[PDB]
DNA sequence: TCATGAATGACTATGCACGT
DNA sequence: TCATGAATGACTATGCACGT
């Protein structure tokens, strides 16, 4: 068991379940998200960190200069381990990270600078499945006399819209269907019921497989060689549509 | 280079900003219980049809449309103006729907402009009902390119509903929300009782109006400050929060803080009863909790020792803490562009008077409307019991203005009117159509003799604000939310 | 719960960001040399009628309209990207028309949104010139509320004309800007020569754009790194400033820089020459003396020592500041949703099918159009050669539908010309207006004549584009600002 | 007497002249960075400074001593004119014989003067008796004949008169663009700035002149001080007469 | 001394590629 | 290391009146 706050980083807001094994660290893009997050959470499991901007480069940026940096600090800080040699899983004050961001491309890049932060710094956070995906909702169906049905993408909107709709269920054309174009957009209710709620949530728990092809991916994408992430993305842009079919 | 002497700059300088404010910034006009800010964002929104009839439109649209129009200063603080008129636990009737985070009670800011959308609400719709049929004066925005109103017409009272708090120079007001349903009843005996004098109309709206209804529920202790700011303008409202006593399991005693007393920040609560715990203020305490969520609202626990009563820490909780703290009342408003502390009754009546203009212009306005439309349609009437000429008379006509005035002196008509009937379309000559023009000019006829009516009866104007306000109430009133209770 | 491979994520993610800040956010369109960004204030500016006909709209109403329907992002980087389209020093031909403090070439930041107004350009109309005739293809924007233009008309070589610099991912761009004038020769070159290959192109086209042309005017010395540019998509393009060297009436001898080369900050180029002459290493300077105003433009005063000779000290800046500066080159712009590098000719040719595209879509628009009125017109003379039975037939319906369906038998007519009689008011009966009437067919059908010759014709169409942008080069067409000298 | 200038121990948002000549020096304490910036740009570097505040000042009446020095705007403002205050100002130390006020023509405008008026008759009273205060009057209207020059205008009258005479001399204007009403100091642009309020050829100043320095003692303590029935009263006695101070 | 709320924005850190 | 230019807002200080 350990200590939350009522010495970890001021824009933390910690739960109050003292059990690690118990605990979750909602890792949220922007403030006015984090913001809603931290009054929908259940303040009795979930903490939330809602970090500012894009996050440093781990790969590019020198050693000294990711210590400096006041987001890396607080995340680093607020998980309790260490980092690189002086790692230690024994001080991880939360057993489930979940990272939270919009599901625009900026989202999707913060993760990867996520990604690659634990990848390099606290490996081991990866390899024993305490790092999680949350996905956000795309679509709010607003029926007129039934309640709202979320959307987590565009195949879902189309299906949940025509079942409703022989089912006898009706929308106005005006009002109709909210699309979220962000977790900022969304307020403490909606996050709840879509992202955080324990019992509706779509997580996704992020395996490391081949640890050597993986070192070499993260060096290719976020790594300073440019020829080698252009060439890379030219090769395989093509495909990325079909990496699950 | 022209002298001044500092004493008649100063003088004049410092004037011109005190009485702006006064007028013109800070203090609500009494008829709309208005600041210039809230009548501008809401106007701006409603012209720019961001009603409850379509989707919330971004609300970065709704600060710039104010900004570039009626309102001459910064988005970054409008957008806050907005942002209060949105939050269920400032406005007791909020005056603006927000989708998104606007925020909480506690210091959880409001997200920024680019991630929140914004329309009117219901009720706001009735602030601005019929604004269009010359309800209200209008006058020239800040550069002069378009009109603004000076004033809603505000089909319920909103500045008794809502109430009011502002800091103006030399002054500042703090008029406290109401429950609409009391406002109506109030209002009712008004419009019934036209005539009553200040003294009886003081004691029977003060027996409808209980007190006042904060947003955030809670308690108010006693009754003598509240009728102190009924008679005086002027009165300390005791307010408290709600505690119920929880056992445990153990036996261990904790007290849960579910409702605390207008404008007291959540946050600001919990920190300073922990500040007052650790240095030694609040004995009897063991553990402070916030067990607060999205579906449970507010909930504070207090777990206090076993060698501790429970009242004794409620007592010390109200006296070393806001979950009793007072309400200080001062009915201060802008009545004719005067600032001027009211009673109640003067609040009532006021508002009253102003719902009665609304009304009497309103009928006038379509009166003049109806009148300028019997007179066309009497002008087709006459062109229709003479189409075979009409027609024979325009297509003889070399140009328009030569067909033009050949209809003025055949049918003996208006160049007004002569004008419609070249404007008829070919549709209009068919058998029923010409039947619809008919019927139109009496239906209009009737409905011209109904305007005159009213306005030359008080009786039905009175009634008419009766009906209408009693239509709005049945609708958006809701329950009262503060508990009223004796010492 | 799902379980998902951390190299499976990484790619996926990585590549969807990388592809859509490459095509969609950091890199021009080759058509109308535009990103989103630009594309979408623009036209948000011009659907909101911001126009030069019209005086300047609060700025902040163009970026709520941008942000509102088209660019689902911040308001703060919006403004930005607005302000800079309105700098002269920034853009070689501004599209935005900015009231106000729109910033300096120095660090004098700009004003904030609040405080300063904006509109389109006269140029930027043309940009957006005729893009209601189905000019160019339009998609649902970023929640299928409203439509939006994939690409501009821009009926001048934009891309080419004002440049492009961005930073995506595994790539960036940047094109330095050009003389509309010389351009423009280009372009007609192509037309003429519509045939020639590529060899032959580059060739004619190297020969008329002499060189980039930068709002900052200054100098480019050499040849070599303009002609790699053109031919390779890469090359390092030597820039410098104006030096005028005055001799004091005390003996003293002073450089004036009266020009910088492009993207080179005042302040900071002030700066760095003021501290590295502070340690020792621009010896030979005695004093530095800012003597710039708004109405002498740039006047930077480099007072140099007696024993020091000028020339050496101008290399020594050279050197040592960027009073002489290489501008890097790298022709990449978005080719059909693909990032290319391309040759000046390639770059031109490209714009000139964008320009075909435009007139012949552009003159499709119009024929349908005008084979729908002239449709309407001919039920309208075929009433008018039988009004006295038109007449007699409506009046005897008992709905306007008997009416329509008799015209219909009478004339033989359509439902859509018959209906356009029914809405045909007694103003067109009269003499000049049935002639009117009569006349405005024969035009159509001259219209129609002339514009079915357009589309059977691409001489035509090349014409059209040769002839409308002449008339753009001559009204918006301005000299050279920057000299090109040899080594 | 003679000063240095600042040129890559004073305020960073200072924009100093290059003359080391107090008696042909100028201190522009302009409202609003915006328009700090763009004074900045059209003033005349040989002789004008600007000192861009932002925000309401501080009440010197009001607030204590210690508060007030602790204020950066007002530390800008004593450390920027480089007498000091109170019982060690020292006229001799005056960078600028010049301290032209420059605020907006709107309510708040107004204000900030009298904050700033109060910070100079409280902390260096003798600036104001030896005139080296002044005011500027900013324009409220620009008429933008079609063919003509620009004309600026300083009041509604003003822009009557000169709308009347130009149409009367033959001039057109658009009823579109036509007359732009300025509603502060930052709406307009260098240029602007200079051909209204800095050029010292066509600029409006207002000299402030102190006569009864008893009754300026009283007027400051009734306005700014802590008092609020005094000024309450102040307010409701001679507002109503505002408009004829100067009849 | 702190809260109220309608007034008077600049500064702060990252991604990304490329050239100094 | 710095500039470029579109992307991902919270914090900071006063006026003003009044009550604990
Ligand atoms: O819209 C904008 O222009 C900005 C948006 N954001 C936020 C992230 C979405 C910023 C965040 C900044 N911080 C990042 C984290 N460290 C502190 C500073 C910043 F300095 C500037 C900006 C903007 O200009
Ligand atoms: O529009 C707004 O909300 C603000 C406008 N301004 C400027 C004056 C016009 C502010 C200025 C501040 N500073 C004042 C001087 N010292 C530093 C801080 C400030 F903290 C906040 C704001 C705003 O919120
Ligand atoms: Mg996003
Ligand atoms: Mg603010
Ligand atoms: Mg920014
Ligand atoms: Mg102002």
């Amino acid at each position: 068991a350990l200590v939350r706050r009522k010495g970890l980083p001021g824009k933390l807001a910690d739960c109050r379940s003292t059990d690690p094994r118990k605990s979750e660290l909602y890792v949220v893009e922007g403030d006015s998200a984090g913001g809603s997050a931290k009054s929908g959470r259940d303040s009795m499991f979930q903490a939330i960190l809602p970090l500012r901007g894009k996050i440093i480069n781990v790969e590019k940026a020198r050693i000294d200069r990711v210590l400096k940096n006041t987001e890396v600090q607080a995340i680093i800080t607020a998980l309790g381990t260490g980092i690189h040699d002086e790692f230690d899983i024994g001080k991880l004050r939360y057993h489930k990270i979940v990272l939270m961001a919009d599901a625009d491309v900026d989202g999707q890049h913060i993760s990867t600078l996520l990604l690659t932060l634990l990848f390099r710094f606290m490996r081991p956070l990866i390899e024993n499945g305490h790092v999680f995906l949350a996905q956000p909702p795309l679509y709010k169906l607003k029926w007129q006399r039934s309640d709202p049905e979320f959307a987590y993408s565009d195949r879902e909107r189309d299906g949940l819209l025509e079942a409703g709709l022989k089912a006898g269920k009706k929308i106005n054309k005006e009002d109709g269907i909210q699309r979220y174009k962000g977790l900022g957009e969304m307020d403490a209710k909606e996050l709840w019921e879509t992202t955080m709620d324990p019992s509706v949530r779509v997580l996704r728990q992020v395996t490391l497989d081949d640890a050597a092809a993986a070192d070499e991916l993260f060096s290719i994408l976020m790594g300073e060689d440019v020829d080698a992430r252009r060439s890379f993305i030219t090769r395989n842009a093509k495909d990325v549509r079909f990496l699950d079919v | 280079i022209e002298p001044v002497d500092i004493e008649q700059e100063m003088q004049r300088s410092y004037i011109d900003y005190a009485m702006s404010v006064i007028v013109g910034r800070a203090l609500p006009e009494v008829r709309d219980g208005l600041k210039p800010v809230h009548r501008r964002v809401l106007y701006a929104m409603f012209d720019s049809g961001f009603r409850p009839d379509r989707s919330h439109a971004k609300s970065a649209r709704s600060v710039a449309e104010t900004m570039g129009n009626y309102h001459p200063h910064g988005d970054s603080s409008i957008y806050d103006s907005l942002v209060r008129m949105a939050q269920p636990w400032s406005l007791r009737y909020p005056l603006v729907d927000g989708q998104g985070n606007f925020g909480s009670p506690g210091n959880d800011p409001p997200a920024a402009m680019r991630y929140t959308e914004a329309r009117l609400t219901p009720l706001a719709m009735e602030m601005l009902r019929e604004i269009d049929e010359e309800t209200v004066d209008f006058i020239p925005n800040y550069d002069g390119r378009v009109q603004e109103p000076t004033v809603l017409p505000s089909r319920f009272p909103n500045l008794l509903a809502n109430g009011s708090g502002g800091i103006a120079v030399g002054m500042a007001t703090n008029i406290p929300p109401h429950n609409l349903r009391e406002l109506a009843d109030a209002v009712f005996w008004a419009l019934e009782n036209h005539d009553a004098d200040e003294e009886e109309t003081l004691a029977a709206v003060m027996g409808r109006v209980k007190g006042p209804d904060f947003p955030t529920a809670g308690l108010i202790v006693g009754s003598q400050g509240t009728a102190d700011a009924y008679k005086t303008g002027r009165g300390s409202i005791r307010m408290r929060g709600v505690v119920e006593v929880e056992e445990d399991s153990r036996g261990r005693t904790s007290l849960v803080i579910t409702e605390l007393p207008y404008q007291v920040n959540h946050d600001n609560f919990i920190t300073s009863i922990a500040e007052q715990v650790r240095d030694g203020k609040l004995a009897g305490i063991s553990n402070i909790e916030d067990q607060s969520s999205d579906r449970v609202g507010l909930r504070i626990v207090i777990e206090i020792k076993r060698d501790a009563v429970a009242k004794v820490v409620i007592n010390n909780l109200y006296k070393h803490t806001q979950l009793q703290t007072s309400f200080g009342a001062n009915m201060l408003a802008i009545v004719d562009g005067v600032p001027r502390t009211l009673r109640l009754d003067q609040l009532i009546r006021y508002y009253v008077d102003h719902q009665l203009d609304v009304i009497v212009r309103r009928t006038t306005y379509r009166l003049r409307k109806a009148n300028e439309r019997a007179h066309i349609l009497r002008g087709l009437v006459k062109a229709l019991d003479a189409l075979d000429e009409v027609i024979a008379l325009i297509r003889a006509s070399e140009t328009v203005d030569i067909a033009r005035a050949g209809l003025i002196e055949l049918l003996d008509i208006d160049e007004i009117q002569a004008q419609a009937i070249l404007d008829m379309q070919l549709r209009r000559l068919a058998a029923l159509e010409r039947q619809r023009i008919i019927d139109d000019l009496a239906k209009i006829e009737a409905e011209i003799a109904d305007l005159e009516d009213i306005l030359a009866k008080p009786e039905r104007q009175r009634g008419i604000v009766r009906d209408e306000l009693a239509e709005i109430v049945d609708r958006h009133g809701d329950d009262r939310r503060t508990r009223i209770i004796a010492i």
